[PDB]
């Protein structure tokens, strides 16, 4: 870890009315220390072993920003907020010990590797608290990502909530939104391009406008590729303003519709808010 | 071959202007000091830096190895002037209506 | 917040061939405040009140980046995009005006302590549009994470749909992947290290590498700690190629192995294509 000073900023009151040189001697000292911070903080800082981040080997600025990676030894000790961190524990688990923090500071740290097992734990001081955590918090988790944010400072008391999340994956939802069942009771949705998923699973809530009749069901969908059908299962079912213990305040149809599986949800009552919302997916890549 | 240049981007220290102005151009200069010529020399020269000539001082006579000039208008030699001229106009034969 | 300008840069064709000091006199000033919009945007600007960002209490980089926390009166004027903001609406609910913004671009907030709340909501306007929003957007949510992003910017038309995060959690998913019914018909699959989780949600597609096959039924499972088992149940079970109204297409079993919780799943077909997707976990720790 290639230690920072804070922004260092030059004297104009100097340079042309004072001796040029010396002013500048110093202004450098500032200029040079003060990109390195710049360069070091989106750049590995191991580079500074290197021609000091000059070069084409140089630090460079990464938009994403650089996670730092360093011995165990630097991050023996406290290691300052604000700063992106990956190391992989394959070698050993360690501690990652952090200074007492600010409301607001944040820790970022992974492993890229995902070396992180519990044969490669991570341990974690921030000091005097971290929110939920009861002591040092350990991580076994590969491909994690450690995020530190202090949530409370104070005097004495650094609170670190915390916020640990898988560094790759399929996150996305292919169709969530709201919309209002039509004076035809009924529309067609595109989820997904039919190609996207083998399985989704989506929550419709079907309400009135004035909210007293709200129709609620649990859609578990599997795709039917050859078919370009799509099989769903619908159990739980839940509702408020039904007057039926049939199906009530509206209905709930699919289809595969234009490349894109498509819900057909159809109410006998007018005025009904329907907000469609795809809480999980599933799609099937190679083997391994 | 003395200059009179830099403390460029108008930088407080020049004094040396150019007055885009009131319709008019004001063009300032200090006055300039030579000396140890050693030599005979005759006229003055402002030499535009970056290259040709701005304007020359003919000096009206030979002196040797110094010189010393100020601007009798009070040290802006230039002050250029577009009063009151209009180009375009023609006389021509006209039918007086009436 | 301190204002930056945009990047200013340095005449070279002076200097050596003409006056320094001057030349540089200018350049200073760009490079003072040139540095400025560096450490401001990652160092709070309320540390130009201090020294200006200088000495060791000068800004710093954060290669997290900071979010910049301000008066609401700051925000009382339309803020620009690209900014990282921190604000805690305890006080009060607060509108954050935005700028009319371009395609691409950002604005990020976030609410460190969480003190967002309806009794302290957050309301938006980015110019002309949100997208989703009609007019302004309030906020209410503790914790949140305020991302907006121009999707559009056309002519007139800032249209920026809308992310919102919260800023804390468990949000990894300890086993997604895919996989081959084995010639053997089936395998096993750590899923989690025993501990991670008391629940855990998944979903298994079991698919023929014709595709005609394809097995899928919603996955709940209750790990049993003492008796380190996992307690599964299965429903709304769903086919495609299925040949038997009984288990079909594959099976699916369940165990715990090598510290791991370990799914068997079991398929008569070969080649059958199994995407392993834990969709949902959960675990207890302390109490508050």
């Amino acid at each position: 870890m290639f230690i920072q000073e804070p922004k260092k900023l030059i004297d104009t009151g100097e340079i042309g009315n004072a001796s040029t040189g010396d002013i500048l001697f110093d202004g450098g000292n500032k200029i040079n220390s003060d990109f390195n911070a710049i360069y070091n903080a989106f750049g590995d800082q191991r580079k500074m072993a290197v021609a000091n981040g000059t070069g084409a080997d140089g630090q460079i600025i990464h938009a994403t920003g650089y996670y730092q990676k360093h011995s165990i030894t630097e991050y023996a000790t406290p290691v300052k907020v604000g700063t992106r961190h990956d190391i992989d524990t394959s070698t050993v688990g360690v501690k990652v010990i952090i200074e007492r923090g600010e409301l607001g500071d944040c820790v970022e740290f992974i492993n890229s590797n995902g070396s992180i097992s519990v044969t490669n734990p991570l341990t974690i001081q921030a000091i005097d608290s971290i929110k939920g955590v009861s002591g040092n918090l350990v991580v076994t988790s590969p491909y994690s990502k450690v995020t530190l944010r202090c949530i409370s400072s104070d005097n004495s008391t650094s609170v670190w909530n915390y916020s640990i999340e898988s560094m790759f994956g399929q996150k996305e939802s292919p169709a969530e939104g709201t919309w209002n069942i039509s004076t035809s009771g009924s529309v067609d949705i595109p989820l997904f391009h039919r190609t996207e998923y083998n399985m989704a699973k989506l929550l419709v809530t079907c309400q009135s406008v004035d909210g007293r009749k709200i129709k609620t069901a649990e859609i578990n969908i599997l795709v039917d590729t050859v078919n370009s059908e799509v099989i769903s299962s619908e159990y739980a079912v839940m509702r408020v303003g039904n007057e039926t213990e049939e199906d009530e305040i509206a209905n709930i149809a699919f289809s595969i519709k234009e490349n894109y599986v498509t819900a057909t949800i159809s109410s006998s009552t007018v005025g009904m808010r329907a907000a469609v919302k795809v809480i999980a997916t599933q799609k099937i890549g190679v083997a391994q | 071959t003395k200059v009179i240049e830099n403390i460029p981007e108008t930088s407080p220290d020049r004094l040396v202007h150019e007055y885009w102005d009131d319709g008019d151009c004001t063009i300032v200069m200090p006055n300039v000091k030579f000396t140890g010529f050693k030599k005979y020399a005759s006229g003055m020269l402002f030499y535009k830096a970056s290259g040709e000539i701005i304007s020359y001082y003919d000096f009206n006579y030979r002196v040797r190895d110094t010189v010393e000039i100020i601007w009798k208008p009070t040290e802006v030699f230039l002050k250029a002037f577009l009063q009151n001229q209009e180009h375009e106009t023609p006389w021509s034969p006209e039918e007086e209506r009436g």
